[PDB]
Protein backbone atom coordinates (compact mmCIF):
# COMPACT_ATOMS: atom_id res chain seq x y z
CA UNK A 1 0.00 0.00 0.00
CA UNK A 2 0.32 3.58 -0.42
CA UNK A 3 -0.78 6.70 2.21
CA UNK A 4 -4.23 7.77 1.40
CA UNK A 5 -3.56 10.15 -0.04
CA UNK A 6 -1.39 9.61 -2.70
CA UNK A 7 -3.49 7.03 -3.99
CA UNK A 8 -6.57 8.79 -3.68
CA UNK A 9 -5.62 12.22 -5.01
CA UNK A 10 -2.37 12.07 -6.65
CA UNK A 11 -2.56 8.95 -8.24
CA UNK A 12 -5.98 9.91 -10.52
CA UNK A 13 -4.01 13.34 -10.85
CA UNK A 14 -0.83 10.67 -12.21
CA UNK A 15 -3.33 9.01 -14.45
CA UNK A 16 -4.02 11.64 -16.48
CA UNK A 17 -0.88 13.22 -16.95
CA UNK A 18 -0.01 10.46 -19.08
CA UNK A 19 -1.86 11.61 -21.97
CA UNK A 20 0.68 14.48 -21.71
CA UNK A 21 3.76 12.60 -21.49
CA UNK A 22 3.99 9.34 -20.29
CA UNK A 23 7.43 9.44 -19.08
CA UNK A 24 7.45 12.34 -16.87
CA UNK A 25 4.33 11.08 -15.55
CA UNK A 26 5.70 8.25 -14.78
CA UNK A 27 8.53 10.15 -13.16
CA UNK A 28 5.77 12.15 -10.96
CA UNK A 29 4.64 8.87 -9.76
CA UNK A 30 7.60 7.14 -8.98
CA UNK A 31 8.98 10.58 -7.00
CA UNK A 32 6.03 10.55 -4.85
CA UNK A 33 5.56 7.15 -4.22
CA UNK A 34 9.59 7.40 -2.96
CA UNK A 35 8.93 10.54 -1.34
CA UNK A 36 5.84 9.28 0.85
CA UNK A 37 7.90 5.78 1.34
CA UNK A 38 10.31 7.48 2.68
CA UNK A 39 8.36 10.18 5.03
CA UNK A 40 5.43 9.19 5.65
CA UNK A 41 2.46 11.95 5.96
CA UNK A 42 4.49 13.59 3.70
CA UNK A 43 2.16 13.95 0.71
CA UNK A 44 -0.82 14.92 2.77
CA UNK A 45 1.60 17.96 4.00
CA UNK A 46 2.62 18.67 0.17
CA UNK A 47 -1.22 18.92 -1.15
CA UNK A 48 -2.48 20.94 2.14
CA UNK A 49 0.49 23.39 1.22
CA UNK A 50 -0.18 23.42 -2.50
CA UNK A 51 -3.85 23.80 -1.83
CA UNK A 52 -2.72 26.79 0.99
CA UNK A 53 -0.18 28.63 -1.77
CA UNK A 54 -3.35 28.62 -4.41
CA UNK A 55 -5.65 29.85 -2.00
CA UNK A 56 -8.14 27.46 -2.07
CA UNK A 57 -9.98 27.02 1.23
CA UNK A 58 -11.69 23.79 2.32
CA UNK A 59 -10.93 21.22 4.56
CA UNK A 60 -8.15 18.77 3.41
CA UNK A 61 -9.57 15.37 4.98
CA UNK A 62 -13.03 16.48 4.79
CA UNK A 63 -12.65 16.81 0.81
CA UNK A 64 -10.40 13.48 0.88
CA UNK A 65 -13.78 12.02 2.31
CA UNK A 66 -15.85 13.50 -0.20
CA UNK A 67 -13.46 11.74 -3.12
CA UNK A 68 -12.93 8.64 -1.54
CA UNK A 69 -15.37 6.16 -2.82
CA UNK A 70 -13.60 5.90 -6.33
CA UNK A 71 -12.15 2.26 -7.04
CA UNK A 72 -8.09 2.25 -6.86
CA UNK A 73 -7.31 0.06 -9.87
CA UNK A 74 -4.40 -1.50 -8.91
CA UNK A 75 -6.08 -3.05 -5.74
CA UNK A 76 -9.03 -4.03 -7.06
CA UNK A 77 -10.66 -8.07 -7.30
CA UNK A 78 -11.67 -8.53 -10.64
CA UNK A 79 -12.61 -12.79 -9.78
CA UNK A 80 -15.50 -14.64 -11.65
CA UNK A 81 -16.10 -16.80 -8.38
CA UNK A 82 -18.98 -15.05 -6.43
CA UNK A 83 -17.30 -14.45 -3.29
CA UNK A 84 -15.18 -12.05 -4.31
CA UNK A 85 -17.44 -10.26 -6.60
CA UNK A 86 -19.78 -9.70 -3.48
CA UNK A 87 -16.77 -8.73 -1.76
CA UNK A 88 -16.27 -5.68 -4.37
CA UNK A 89 -19.84 -5.05 -4.34
CA UNK A 90 -19.82 -4.90 -0.27
CA UNK A 91 -16.13 -3.02 -0.37
CA UNK A 92 -18.12 -0.46 -2.82
CA UNK A 93 -21.35 0.27 -1.23
CA UNK A 94 -19.21 0.59 2.37
CA UNK A 95 -16.82 3.97 0.45
CA UNK A 96 -19.83 5.04 -1.15
CA UNK A 97 -22.01 5.65 2.23
CA UNK A 98 -18.55 6.52 4.02
CA UNK A 99 -17.92 9.51 1.23
CA UNK A 100 -21.50 10.30 1.81
CA UNK A 101 -20.91 11.75 5.21
CA UNK A 102 -19.87 15.65 4.76
CA UNK A 103 -22.91 15.65 3.15
CA UNK A 104 -25.32 14.43 5.40
CA UNK A 105 -23.57 15.38 8.84
CA UNK A 106 -24.81 19.39 9.06
CA UNK A 107 -28.10 17.40 8.96
CA UNK A 108 -29.18 15.60 12.30
CA UNK A 109 -32.13 13.37 11.10
CA UNK A 110 -29.76 12.46 7.42
CA UNK A 111 -27.06 11.91 9.52
CA UNK A 112 -28.92 9.54 11.96
CA UNK A 113 -30.23 7.61 9.08
CA UNK A 114 -26.55 7.15 7.59
CA UNK A 115 -25.27 5.67 10.61
CA UNK A 116 -27.86 2.96 10.21
CA UNK A 117 -26.94 2.86 6.56
CA UNK A 118 -22.87 2.44 7.32
CA UNK A 119 -23.84 -0.19 10.51
CA UNK A 120 -25.89 -2.30 7.72
CA UNK A 121 -23.15 -2.12 5.44
CA UNK A 122 -20.42 -2.82 7.24
CA UNK A 123 -22.62 -6.03 8.77
CA UNK A 124 -22.76 -6.99 5.36
CA UNK A 125 -19.09 -6.61 4.25
CA UNK A 126 -17.93 -8.72 7.58
CA UNK A 127 -20.33 -11.39 6.53
CA UNK A 128 -19.03 -11.32 2.91
CA UNK A 129 -15.50 -11.36 4.43
CA UNK A 130 -16.71 -14.72 5.90
CA UNK A 131 -17.90 -16.22 3.17
CA UNK A 132 -15.19 -15.74 1.55
CA UNK A 133 -12.84 -17.48 4.63
CA UNK A 134 -15.00 -20.89 3.44
CA UNK A 135 -6.39 -13.15 6.56
CA UNK A 136 -8.02 -13.05 9.88
CA UNK A 137 -5.45 -10.44 10.25
CA UNK A 138 -6.78 -7.80 7.94
CA UNK A 139 -10.35 -8.73 9.19
CA UNK A 140 -9.44 -7.95 12.98
CA UNK A 141 -7.92 -4.75 11.84
CA UNK A 142 -11.53 -3.88 10.11
CA UNK A 143 -13.57 -5.08 12.86
CA UNK A 144 -11.05 -2.58 15.07
CA UNK A 145 -11.05 0.48 12.77
CA UNK A 146 -15.19 -0.17 12.56
CA UNK A 147 -15.02 -0.17 16.35
CA UNK A 148 -13.25 2.76 15.92
CA UNK A 149 -15.73 4.73 13.76
CA UNK A 150 -18.32 3.29 16.24
CA UNK A 151 -16.55 4.97 19.52
CA UNK A 152 -15.76 7.89 17.13
CA UNK A 153 -19.60 8.85 16.80
CA UNK A 154 -20.13 8.19 20.48
CA UNK A 155 -17.53 10.90 21.35
CA UNK A 156 -18.76 13.38 18.22
CA UNK A 157 -22.10 12.82 19.56
CA UNK A 158 -20.66 14.58 23.04
CA UNK A 159 -18.51 17.58 21.30
CA UNK A 160 -19.94 17.64 18.44
CA UNK A 161 -16.79 17.94 16.62
CA UNK A 162 -17.13 16.53 12.79
CA UNK A 163 -13.32 16.48 11.45
CA UNK A 164 -12.81 13.49 14.14
CA UNK A 165 -15.94 11.48 12.19
CA UNK A 166 -14.06 12.51 9.04
CA UNK A 167 -10.76 11.23 10.06
CA UNK A 168 -12.39 7.68 11.05
CA UNK A 169 -13.94 7.63 8.01
CA UNK A 170 -10.95 8.28 5.84
CA UNK A 171 -9.02 5.33 8.03
CA UNK A 172 -12.02 3.09 7.47
CA UNK A 173 -11.81 3.50 4.05
CA UNK A 174 -8.46 2.93 3.71
CA UNK A 175 -8.87 -0.02 5.56
CA UNK A 176 -11.34 -1.55 3.50
CA UNK A 177 -8.94 -0.82 0.66
CA UNK A 178 -6.68 -2.75 2.57
CA UNK A 179 -8.51 -6.25 2.67
CA UNK A 180 -9.42 -5.40 -0.93
CA UNK A 181 -5.96 -5.64 -1.71
CA UNK A 182 -5.02 -8.58 1.00
CA UNK A 183 -8.17 -10.55 -0.42
CA UNK A 184 -6.24 -9.84 -3.64
CA UNK B 1 13.39 32.64 -26.36
CA UNK B 2 10.69 33.29 -24.07
CA UNK B 3 12.93 30.74 -21.42
CA UNK B 4 12.94 33.02 -18.35
CA UNK B 5 9.37 34.50 -18.23
CA UNK B 6 8.28 30.49 -18.97
CA UNK B 7 9.60 29.00 -16.28
CA UNK B 8 9.03 32.19 -14.02
CA UNK B 9 5.63 31.34 -15.10
CA UNK B 10 5.67 27.75 -14.51
CA UNK B 11 3.82 26.24 -11.38
CA UNK B 12 7.41 24.72 -10.55
CA UNK B 13 8.96 28.07 -9.53
CA UNK B 14 5.48 29.81 -9.15
CA UNK B 15 4.46 27.02 -6.42
CA UNK B 16 6.75 24.25 -6.10
CA UNK B 17 10.09 25.67 -4.73
CA UNK B 18 8.15 27.93 -1.86
CA UNK B 19 5.68 25.58 -0.62
CA UNK B 20 8.66 22.76 0.02
CA UNK B 21 10.47 25.45 1.56
CA UNK B 22 7.95 25.79 3.77
CA UNK B 23 7.27 22.27 4.06
CA UNK B 24 10.79 22.02 5.13
CA UNK B 25 10.73 25.34 7.80
CA UNK B 26 7.83 23.11 9.35
CA UNK B 27 10.78 20.49 10.70
CA UNK B 28 14.00 22.19 9.88
CA UNK B 29 16.13 19.67 11.70
CA UNK B 30 14.37 16.59 10.46
CA UNK B 31 17.59 15.07 7.79
CA UNK B 32 15.90 12.45 5.89
CA UNK B 33 12.42 14.36 5.51
CA UNK B 34 14.87 17.36 4.02
CA UNK B 35 16.12 14.54 1.56
CA UNK B 36 12.77 13.21 0.59
CA UNK B 37 11.43 16.56 -0.02
CA UNK B 38 14.41 17.56 -2.16
CA UNK B 39 14.87 14.44 -4.53
CA UNK B 40 11.25 14.75 -4.69
CA UNK B 41 11.80 18.32 -5.75
CA UNK B 42 14.67 17.45 -8.08
CA UNK B 43 12.17 14.41 -9.87
CA UNK B 44 9.76 17.48 -10.55
CA UNK B 45 12.40 19.01 -12.13
CA UNK B 46 13.09 16.59 -14.23
CA UNK B 47 9.72 15.67 -14.88
CA UNK B 48 9.17 19.58 -16.15
CA UNK B 49 12.39 19.40 -17.89
CA UNK B 50 10.93 15.93 -19.99
CA UNK B 51 7.72 17.56 -20.61
CA UNK B 52 7.41 21.67 -19.90
CA UNK B 53 3.86 22.55 -18.79
CA UNK B 54 3.27 19.55 -16.47
CA UNK B 55 3.64 20.97 -13.54
CA UNK B 56 1.14 23.62 -13.67
CA UNK B 57 -1.24 20.69 -15.06
CA UNK B 58 -0.37 18.29 -12.21
CA UNK B 59 -1.55 21.41 -10.08
CA UNK B 60 -4.40 22.51 -11.71
CA UNK B 61 -5.95 18.99 -11.97
CA UNK B 62 -4.98 18.76 -8.21
CA UNK B 63 -6.97 22.07 -7.08
CA UNK B 64 -9.70 21.15 -9.58
CA UNK B 65 -10.02 17.72 -7.16
CA UNK B 66 -10.43 20.22 -4.36
CA UNK B 67 -12.11 22.80 -6.08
Amino acid sequence: MVSMPLYAVMYPVFNELERVNLSAAQTLRAAFIKAEKENPGLTQDIIMKILEKKSVEVNFTESLLRMAADDVEEYMIERPEPEFQDLNEKARALKQILSKIPDEINDRVRFLQTIKDIASAIKELLDTVNNVFKLEHQKKEFVKYSKSFSDTLKTYFKDGKAINVFVSANRLIHQTNLILQTFK
Amino acid sequence: PGSMLVQTLSCLSMIITPAFAELKQQDENNASRNQAIEELEKSIAVAEAACPGITDKMVKKLIEKFQ
